[PDB]
RNA sequence: GCGCGGAUAGCUCAGUCGGUAGAGCAGGGGAUUGAAAAUCCCCGUGUCCUUGGUUCGAUUCCGAGUCCGCGCA
RNA sequence: UAGUCCGGAUUGGAGUCUGCAACUCGACUCCAUGAAGUCGGAAUCGCUAGUAAUCGUGGAUCAGAAUGCCACGGUGAAUAC
RNA sequence: UGGGGUAUCGCCAAGCGGUAAGGCACCGGAUUCUGAUUCCGGCAUUCCGAGGUUCGAAUCCUCGUACCCCAGCCA
RNA sequence: UCCUCCUAAAGAGUAACGGAGGAGCACGAAGGUUGGCUAAUCCUGGUCGGACAUCAGGAGGUUAGUGCAAUGGCAUAAGCCAGCUUGACUGCGAGCGUGACGGCGCGAGCAGGUGCGAAAGCAGGUCAUAGUGAUCCGGUGGUUCUGAAUGGAAGGGCCAUC
RNA sequence: ACUUACCAACCCGAUGCAAACUGCGAAUACCGGAGAAUGUUAUCACGGGAGACACACGGCGGGUGCUAACGUCCGUC
RNA sequence: GCCUGGCGGCCGUAGCGCGGUGGUCCCACCUGACCCCAUGCCGAACUCAGAAGUGAAACGCCGUAGCGCCGAUGGUAGUGUGGGGUCUCCCCAUGCGAGAGUAGGGAACUGCCAGGCA
């Protein structure tokens, strides 16, 4: 609730005064905060997929819901309706204290962390990212690591244009090389 | 020769050849050999019809071929009794009707688009006739 | 859209009740009214109608889209109704879940008297 | 490699429109519903339609899609 | 083919079966379905998946 | 959300060296000790010293 | 006449979604040897039968021919 | 009793010396890295006593460049029917 | 033309729908003055080509190719 | 032998050693009901991640799906997901369709008992059309209906069924 | 990363073909209802007796055949 | 009378697209969620308690024919009956008579009930 309230005062009035919004209800906001972890290594083992699990149950605060395959494809050797990934849609609070606790602490502990591209934009504002190792979030132990297992984020916001998406998420200082 | 790449039944009905045609004016090109009889084309017609033209109007001009083949022809082999089964593909034909426009032809003066259509009208089954594009 | 998944919630039961030919009590939710009516066996013309947009039972009411002015509906299109020589009619949620207020609005018109 | 077929199944039509009929009167055996129930019209388990209440064919087109509904009329 | 016919008889004391099929293979597990026997007059459980 | 199906979500305090006391709720269930935060990381300074090289 | 298998280096033959022509032997050069054979390495100005066409490009794909061979009421 | 405080290859950085000049292409040093390797298949070699084994030191060539070569000593066996 | 069979490492030849096994060869080491023999190690075919069923094809189905076997008769 | 399309001449039917394909089952949920939901494919962004496994957004419109061929159907979904379940009931059946017949099919409603639903209601299997075999002879369970003097029994019948 | 006489998806404009294609769609035929005239009930049901179940050509619509046959297989007259 | 909401008739002359406008009431978004109830995670949906804020989206209304849609008259095709020929196809008398295309029409029309404004 702290980037909310920060959101309600400064992100409404400073997006009000860049762009020349008549309503107040035209103004960008964050929709919600998808985190998948597509394992795809849980062709042969569960328990790879329970671990994968508990890690995002463990960087958001919420269980993910175990997704399964839409079509079978040969590629990869799955099968229809075969559990292949996992995510959590965070919404409402814990968006909000996800998204302080993303910009805030997690996104600085990434290595060599150059910063976040600004054309990861998929022209309606809706951002997308990955990280590349769990570790970077606080709550997982590097003692109880067995796999090195990134994840994506993706921000999705109520922005018609991916510039209005660059104005909100970068009136939260959301690093942007 | 010209043949359907891909095909959907391999054995066509006879069916019936009435009534009149359906491309009747010179559409693409200037000048057209349209057909007055009604009969029905071959490949091997058609193929020889047009490089009898080819070869006439030299590599200037450009023409069109407005018919297709996509009808298939069976026959049985000889000394081989009726029925056991329908006969095999042999070709391919074109049906015909009168007022086809059976070839087009753009480029040249009009005196060797009549020379052409002579040299070829000769390699066809049909009473073939010359038209030229009218406007409307 | 909402609303249109909503119509194609109501459908199969709407047309049902016009197979069937039973008047049927229509009740409509929104988020600050709920509305009731009974409609006759052709579907056309109604024959009952009350919701909390009405002063008549606004007045006497809180807050109008709420459990308790949805009961005050029922019990309305169940007086007048009666009033009217309707006795038996057959409920058309109208694509809502028959839980929250539409609930109340059902049993408050089954309390009094009318036959569904 | 051919040379078979079903039998013919005798679908169709079977009372037309005005057509008086009994309760019970199967009017249109068909396969799917090419035809859908209308009023006073039942449809059975493979799709046929038959006359629910007495009365006469109704052939219409009804609703958004043209569908062609039959009804009967109570005579 | 494979699917093999069984009777489904009634708990109550009567003799009075259905039969019906069941894959044997893929589910060996018994089959008991609350069915009507019209000797009793009653919905009673029926058992014996053969 | 529903009942217990989800981890222990307890607002804890974070705090780096960068004095940046921060207090937030994450199921790490234990009080949090850091380096780097948003204030005082070497984002522009690491920005400059990429582009410095030549 | 119809149905087939052939024409690729001096000789004997390989060679399919069209991609800078392949092998063995022969021939030439080199290493080796007292010398040579042998052995090892290196080296192909081949209208890929002729001729048109398609393609950016044909031994290869289409159209027509020449010669050789095999079979046929 | 661990691929480990074994093993040091490889590689990055920083240097010293010689020499007009260490890029191809030296030697040595410091920090970091830390492979392969856990006693070696068929087979094969040396040694009969200050010997084998093992441990260091010196020299020639040489501005600088030896794990080679030529020497020197320390400890010091087993076995030969 | 019909029926049947085969196509799997350079060669001959096993493969059960979830993995490719054998021999000869070839490659490296050893023995040997040198070569053969011998001994120790290796490698190795994503299964004739295309499409389909399947979660999955060398495996099952269909088509094409190439090679074998049997039949192609009475008049 | 059976199913689907065409031939087949706009009702039905219609032949050939005519053109094309399939069946000789599956399912105790893939049936019943209640509540909900809506596809293929392509584009863009995104850790491993790739032409194609998951995520998010957009275009798109059922080009998807329907346990298995083809045709006709399907959004009120007949497609997809979940809760509870056994109506995949028993006796009948106005009326029809379809066959030379044997036979086959559709069926509102009535009675008894049941499931789902708050209720109206829906449910006598599955989106439909294939998944099959007369009679005899005989096997198993039930029912005194018969039971060659009589009481039983054997055998027979009837119902279920192999 | 730089050039290109070659081919070409999708989309758009224009042109044809289809027994197993249809966002259209006749004539006819068929089913049902009413009405007039005409017809030796021509109609239906039930009962006695059959015969026949090798068809042929000709028109029209077709399959097969070579739009061959005094061919073959259907529909209708 | 104008506007809005519900349930229908009708099923593209009714739908699309582009542009403008509406919020006093109505509607929609919205505010919050410990409770009724809910998510194979998530009050996103469903549901409940409300009403601060905006009509941005949505929805309605008004324009606009770029398209979809409707669509004559005439002619053409076909065809029943009778007749004819040069007869695998056509012609004549006669009865029916399209599909496509053209001129054009065209951004609906309407019933019941309820509420707001005049
Ligand atoms: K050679
Ligand atoms: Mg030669
Ligand atoms: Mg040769």
């Amino acid at each position: 609730a702290k980037l909310h309230d920060y959101y309600k005062d400064e992100v409404v009035k400073k997006l009000m005064t860049e762009f020349n919004y008549n309503s107040v209800m035209q103004v960008p906001r964050v929709e919600k905060i998808t985190l998948n972890m597509g394992v795809g290594e849980a062709i042969a083992d569960k328990k790879l997929l329970d671990n994968a699990a508990a890690d995002l149950a463990a960087i958001s605060g919420q269980k993910p819901l175990i997704t399964k395959a839409r079509k079978s494809v040969a590629g990869f050797k799955i099968r229809q309706g075969y559990p292949i990934g996992c995510k959590v849609t965070l919404r409402g609070e814990r968006m909000w204290e996800f998204f302080e606790r993303l910009i805030t602490i997690a996104v600085p502990r990434i290595r060599d962390f150059r910063g976040l591209s600004a054309k990861s934009f998929d022209g309606r504002g809706n951002y997308s990212m990955g990280v590349r190792e769990q570790i970077i979030f606080p709550e997982i132990d590097y003692d109880k690591v067995d796999r090195v297992r990134g994840l994506d984020i993706t921000i999705t916001t109520t922005a018609k244009s991916d510039e209005e998406g660059r104005a909100l998420l970068a009136a939260f200082d959301f690093p942007f090389r | 020769m010209l043949q359907p790449k891909r095909t959907k039944f391999r054995k066509m009905h006879k069916g019936r050849n009435r009534g009149l045609a359906q491309g009747t004016d010179v559409s693409f090109g200037s000048f057209g050999l349209k057909a007055v009889g009604r009969g029905r084309l071959t490949a091997r017609q058609i193929e020889a019809a047009r490089r009898a033209m080819t070869r006439a109007v030299k590599r200037q001009g450009k023409i069109w071929i407005r018919v297709f083949p996509d009808k298939p022809i069976t026959e049985k082999p000889l000394a081989v009794r009726m029925g056991k089964g329908k006969g095999n593909v042999e070709y391919w034909v074109a049906l015909i009707q009168p007022g086809k426009v059976l070839y087009e032809m753009d480029g040249v003066p009009e005196e060797l688009a009549r020379e052409a259509f002579k040299l070829a009208a000769a390699k066809l089954p049909i009473k073939t006739t010359f038209v030229t594009k009218t406007v409307m | 859209d909402k609303k249109s998944a909503r119509i194609r919630r109501a459908t199969r039961a709407r047309r049902k009740l016009q197979e069937l030919g039973a008047t049927r009590l229509v009740v409509h939710r929104t988020p600050r009214h709920i509305y009731a009516q009974v409609i006759a066996p052709n579907g056309s013309e109604v024959l009952v109608a009350a919701s909390t947009v009405e002063k008549a039972i606004a007045e006497q009411l809180k807050y109008t889209g709420n459990k308790d002015a949805a009961a005050a509906v029922g019990k309305a299109v169940a007086e007048r109704a009666l009033e009217k020589g309707i006795k038996d009619v057959s409920f058309d949620r109208s694509g809502f879940q028959y839980h929250g207020r539409v609930q109340a609005l059902a049993d408050a018109a089954r309390e009094a008297g009318l036959q569904f | 490699r051919n040379g078979r077929d079903s039998e013919a199944k005798r679908l169709g039509v079977k009372r037309f429109g005005g057509e008086s009929v009994l309760a019970g009167s199967i009017i249109v055996r068909q396969r799917g519903t090419k035809f859908h129930a209308g009023a006073n019209v039942g449809c059975g388990r493979d799709h046929t339609l038959f006359a629910k209440a007495d009365g006469k064919v109704k052939f219409e087109v009804k609703g958004p899609k043209n569908r062609k509904f039959i009804s009967i009329e109570a005579e | 083919g494979i699917r093999e016919k069984i009777k489904l008889v009634s708990s109550a004391g009567t003799g009075h079966f259905y039969t019906t099929t069941k894959n044997k293979r893929t589910k060996p597990e018994k089959l008991e379905l609350k069915k009507f026997d019209p000797v009793v007059r009653q919905h009673v459980i029926y058992k014996e998946a053969k | 959300m529903k009942k217990d199906i989800h981890p222990k979500y307890e607002e804890i305090t974070a705090s780096c060296s960068c004095g940046n006391v921060m207090k937030i709720r994450s199921t790490v269930g234990h009080d949090l000790n850091l380096d780097v935060c948003s204030k005082c990381h070497p984002f522009f300074t690491g920005k400059q010293r990429d582009v410095a090289t030549g």
